[PDB]
């Protein structure tokens, strides 16, 4: 209507003073983006969208028109008009984007491309312009976006809209992002701000393709590079600063299994003290509370850890005997069951273990076993089939060869056998906390009895194989190792 | 918090020249005060016999040694 | 007290089963199609040690050697050694 | 001037004034476990894990 | 007859309690394939919404309705097997997919009624079937997954135990998951708990206290489905042990007819013992925590408990 | 007769004609088993120790020498003259197995 009428008078035409008027026009829609904000004209925001496409159009017609290169006659008047008309659009933009507590996407959208065509005509006309809209964004929240509790860290529309499409394809720009914060968390009030916007930056580092990551290569947005490509160690520094700033200041639950799973997969490619991260990781994996949620981060906790001890062989005391500890039926419950098993696989194939770990360790899992749901059942069939394979001293504990009887022996013994039968007591503790000191070498598994006693032909047929005579040494424990109740099935359906 | 404070013990109950200087190379004082909190009185005695020990055989390491 | 090192039985390259507790040169000679000198050649161009044993040999050298067999000629292998 | 050094599925008696491999004991069929040599110089023990 | 919605709205525009002699005369005039296929369809998914809508007709008034309806649908079963295994398969594949789009907003005593039809009607000992083995895989899943918080799940857990119990009555296996039931049901009773955080309970609202009579006039299973797991809102004492006294009559069931023959019923029972102990140390009367005490013991003393003979082959030849 | 070594040994070293030494866990112990004790003991080390050995009577100003590595390319000497107590360490980065002297 109005909007679309000064959009063709600004775009038909005292033009730079039009052009001011329309720019004033562009400025005054903040108070009609707040009117938004109380109610979107009916709810729709078309004329809006449309204003800020005319405003873009302005902008993009007066870089191409009006600069400050050189200077005459009014030129100080004719430049630093045409400078502060582009800046209180930019600044429109950006507080478009940031007090836009209503979920607005043609807006947001529109407010988030506007600031990118006004950042490179920026660059090509004039970093400071990313401090300004970065802390718009970071200024931008809403209750959809805030305290993701269930899946994920922030549901944002803006600043989500704005990674995946606007971060995760220039490198340059990611460069001048990291290097930007450092300056941003020197800011007090600005910290502040990020230490409340915690899962901003979460949102922001869940997408992998880093300048770091050297799989994959990034396209560049501005046509001449500010030297982006400096350090590869300066990069992990301001990574580095951010992350340990962001770890020290205003975490919780969702966010801290989110963040230590990050951690565990793409942040160490990234990072560059791993004796930082390995403090903070002792903390994690040590920390024991009485919450139920809380009671779960040693498991990605201990698979970073580990990862830290191979890249540097550093220590963690007693530590199969926190392994015995943590093994709980939380795990078997929980779903990093599959990633943390592949952690107790390349845990227990060391050669210096002995009899008493492995019939803990066998003698525990069969219980839970016993009980446990049937999907973890065929994911850990193959735990107690191949350490059993690959300790045979072990093996005893199966079938025992004084208690095989035969027709072919004197009834002196078959009494002695008779009177042992009745001796013969359950001497395995589960509350014992040391491995090395539970007697599980005594106590055979009728709770794999039990699960040759299952339900399901699958289960019972891996339990049959159990049963059967171990011929074979590899098992494929990937293939045995993540299948699900939906899995399960569409592969019977199958 | 973000302390080095098990690399701090592992390193004085096992001395290691090299795990010493990368670990003293840090400067950030929040860093140096949380860590001596959540250090063990007779390791730090042993550490700080070996900090006298470092400033005096490179002097120019007392620096940020200074505020140790 | 926890060592942690770096084997395998008969396996398939080649759609062939080849034993691991043999040599290497004579293990793709017993590759279905390849025989001694075409085996020696394979490995010579895989730049591996003809001494170690097929429990040995880690599964990219063992994908360098399937690409090297399966692209002969492009391997500096000539015509008159091929079959 | 020699000493040996089990490895996998084998034995290598180095040199000393020259520490280059000497001799490779690869008669075996699964990794070596202890490499001990006798009292007067000349004949070695190699426990495998085959037993 | 050859649509649902059409085939309902000739039901109701008859009367819901005589709309059984009406199929009834209807499938009478069809068999007087196709046809009667589609009514087999139509009528499971009519009295699956009838299972849906109402339950305030007595037994008198309803439930020989349902049967009259349930024996049409075994004489149709006795003859038809195909499309039937195809109408439970896509009833498997919608009631997932309501799982899916809702955890628990979207299960139906409905689909209770149809696994009690299911394991009444079809082959109820074989090991591998069209039907059984995805239903029996359904119902684990509808067991383990569901957030137990409610008494209306409490009880839909419960008799999907007694199906299930049924199933091991006739076929005799064993089920971990139903374990895991038992003891979380136990511990979501008895919360009010040192000696049990390895179970992963949800919440703790409610309970159990010593203000029950339980006596032989005090409240026995009668399971009013529609009525009970729709008015437990509502939270009386009586029905609270009420439920406790079926879900362990259900677990002593399940226990005289397989797991006494399964061979790891002491450790099974194990934390079924503490916790029936800490029952008795704390009540002081309970007489069936004390026979099913009394059973375990019995069990424990006649089990042989040797390790077994796993590894014991015949030589080959 | 025994001698009790908690953690598991790993090592056993005839050192002196009246002395042994338990090399197991993190710590070793040093025993005399005339005496039938443990003279001294050291625990010194990071990681659970995997090697010890000793050397006497040879071209150095130390006449008895007792190297230890301890599975982090640490290897330490000690001396029994001065009752084993630390004289050298040096560190290799990958995980010491074995150490030998000539």
């Amino acid at each position: 209507m109005v909007l679309l009428i000064s959009e063709i008078k600004d775009i038909a035409k005292k033009q730079y003073n039009s052009i001011i008027k329309l720019i004033n026009e562009l400025v005054i829609p903040e108070n009609v983006t707040q009117l938004e904000e109380d109610e979107t004209e009916k709810n729709l925001r078309f004329l809006v969208m449309s204003l800020f496409q005319i405003f873009r159009k302005l902008f993009s017609r007066g870089d191409l028109t009006l600069p400050s290169s050189k200077k005459s006659t009014l030129e100080k008047e004719q430049f630093v008009n045409w400078c502060r008309k582009v800046y209180e659009a930019f600044k429109t933009k950006l507080l478009a984007i940031i007090s836009d507590i209503p979920f607005e996407t043609s807006l947001g959208l529109d407010s988030l491309d506007v600031y990118l065509q006004l950042a490179e005509l920026e660059s090509t006309h004039f970093n400071k312009t990313f401090r300004k809209l970065i802390i718009a964004l970071w200024s931008s929240n809403m209750g959809e976006i805030e305290d993701v509790k269930s899946s994920g860290a922030s549901e944002n529309l803006i600043i989500v809209e704005f990674t995946e499409k606007y971060y995760t394809k220039f490198a340059d720009i990611q460069y001048y992002f990291q290097s930007e914060f450092n300056q941003l968390l020197e800011d007090p009030a600005y910290q502040d701000l990020l230490l409340k916007n915690v899962g901003k930056w979460l949102a922001l580092v869940n997408h992998d393709k880093h300048c770091s990551s050297v799989d994959a290569d990034l396209e560049i947005f501005v046509p001449n590079p500010p030297q982006a490509i400096e350090n590869e160690s300066k990069f992990k520094s301001n990574f580095e600063k951010n992350w340990l700033s962001l770890l020290n200041g205003q975490l919780s639950l969702q966010q801290y299994k989110s963040i230590l799973l990050i951690l565990h997969k793409r942040i160490i490619p990234h990072f560059h003290t791993p004796t930082k991260l390995m403090d903070f990781l002792t903390d994690s994996y040590n920390l024991q509370s009485s919450n139920k949620n809380a009671g779960v981060v040693p498991i990605l906790a201990l698979n970073g850890l580990f990862e830290l001890m191979k890249r540097f062989n550093l220590e963690y005391p007693n530590f199969y005997m926190k392994l015995y500890q943590i093994i709980n039926p939380d795990l078997m419950h929980v779903k990093y069951r599959a990633r943390f098993f592949r952690l107790m696989d390349v845990f227990l194939s060391s050669t210096h273990l002995s009899a008493h770990l492995v019939a803990s360790f066998i003698k525990k899992l069969a219980r839970l076993t016993l009980e446990s749901p049937p999907s973890a059942i065929v994911t850990v069939i193959p735990f107690i089939y191949n350490l059993i394979r690959k300790h045979p001293n072990c093996m005893i504990m199966l079938h025992n060869p004084a208690f095989i009887s035969n027709p072919f022996q004197t009834p002196d013994q078959v009494a002695n056998l008779k009177t042992l039968k009745e001796n013969y007591v359950d001497p395995f503790d589960v509350h014992e906390s040391d491995p090395e000191l539970t007697h599980a070498l005594d106590s055979s598994l009728w709770e794999l009895a039990s699960l040759m006693e299952h339900y399901h032909p699958n289960v019972a047929t891996l339990a049959k194989i159990f049963a059967q005579p171990f011929k074979k040494l590899s098992y494929n424990m990937e293939d045995f190792l993540d299948w699900n109740y939906d899995s399960l099935l569409n592969a019977e359906s199958s | 918090t973000g302390t080095v404070t098990v690399i701090l013990s592992q390193a004085l109950q096992s001395n290691d020249h090299s795990l010493l200087e990368t670990v003293l190379n840090n400067r950030d004082e929040r860093v140096i005060r949380d860590t001596i909190f959540r250090l063990k009185p007779a390791l730090a005695v042993i550490l700080l016999e070996r900090l006298a020990e470092r400033i005096a055989r490179q002097t120019h390491r007392q620096g940020p040694l200074n505020v140790w | 007290s926890l060592v942690v090192q770096e084997f395998q039985h008969i396996l398939r390259l080649l759609n062939t089963n080849v034993d691991g507790n043999i040599k290497i040169v004579y293990a793709l000679t017993t590759i279905k199609g390849v025989g001694r000198r075409y085996s020696n050649l394979v490995c010579k161009k895989a730049d591996v040690d003809l001494h170690k044993r097929a429990g040995e040999l880690t599964q990219e050298e063992l994908e360098r050697i399937v690409q090297i067999m399966q692209n002969p000629t492009h391997y500096k292998i000539p015509a008159w050694f091929l079959n | 001037h020699d000493f040996a050094v089990t490895s996998s599925t084998r034995v290598q008696i180095f040199s000393s004034r020259t520490r280059q491999v000497i001799k490779t004991f690869s008669r075996f069929k699964d990794v070596v476990y202890s490499a001990s040599f006798r009292s007067d110089g000349k004949l070695l023990c190699a426990g495998d894990a085959t037993g | 007859r050859t649509h649902d919605a059409l085939l309902d709205q000739v039901k109701k525009l008859d009367l819901d309690d005589h709309p059984k002699i009406v199929k009834n005369i209807i499938k009478a005039y069809q068999p007087k394939k196709e046809k009667l296929g589609k009514f087999t369809a139509v009528l499971l998914r009519h009295i699956i919404f009838l299972s849906n809508q109402n339950y305030l007709k007595n037994v008198q008034s309803f439930k020989r309705t349902q049967n009259a309806l349930i024996s049409i649908l075994k004489s149709l079963s006795e003859k038809y097997n195909r499309e039937l295994s195809e109408e439970c398969r896509d009833y498997i594949n919608e009631m997932q997919a309501r799982y899916k789009k809702n955890h628990f907003d979207a299960l139906s005593n409905g689909d209770l009624v149809f696994f009690s039809i299911i394991g009444i009607l079809f082959s109820t000992s074989d090991q591998y079937h069209l039907v059984i083995t995805p239903a029996l895989i359904l119902m684990s899943q509808f067991l383990e997954q569901i957030k137990f918080n409610s008494l209306k799940r409490i009880a839909f857990g419960a008799v999907l135990v007694r199906i299930v119990s049924q199933y091991q009555r006739i076929s005799k296996r064993y089920i971990p998951e139903v374990v895991y039931f038992f003891q979380k049901i136990l511990l979501t009773f008895i919360v009010e708990p040192l000696d049990f955080e390895n179970i992963r309970l949800d919440s703790y609202e409610l309970g159990l206290p010593l203000d029950v009579d339980f006596t032989k006039k005090r409240s026995t299973i009668i399971p009013l489905h529609t009525l009970s797991t729709m008015d437990t809102e509502a939270h009386p004492v009586d029905q609270c042990v009420s439920v406790l006294l079926n879900v362990m009559e259900s677990l002593d069931a399940t226990i005289s007819t397989v797991w006494k023959s399964l061979p790891a019923f002491n450790e099974i029972i194990l934390p079924i013992q503490q916790l029936l102990s800490a029952y008795t140390s704390k009540y002081s009367d309970f007489e069936k925590p004390r026979n099913i005490l009394n059973k375990v013991e019995k069990l424990t003393k006649f089990t042989e408990h040797i390790p077994l003979a796993l590894q014991n082959h015949k030589p080959v030849s | 007769y025994s001698l009790n070594h908690d953690q598991p040994v790993e090592n056993v070293i005839a050192v002196s004609p009246t002395q042994i030494v338990s090399c197991g866990g993190n710590n070793f112990k040093v025993w005399d088993l005339t005496s039938n004790k443990k003279l001294y003991e050291r625990g010194n080390f990071n990681k659970a120790v995997t090697c010890l050995d000793y050397v006497e009577n040879f071209d150095s100003p130390m006449q008895s020498a007792l190297i230890a590595s301890s599975l982090d390319g640490h290897v330490k000497v000690f001396d029994p003259l001065d009752n084993f107590q630390v004289k050298f360490g040096w560190k290799f980065s990958g995980p010491v197995l074995s150490c030998a002297v000539s």
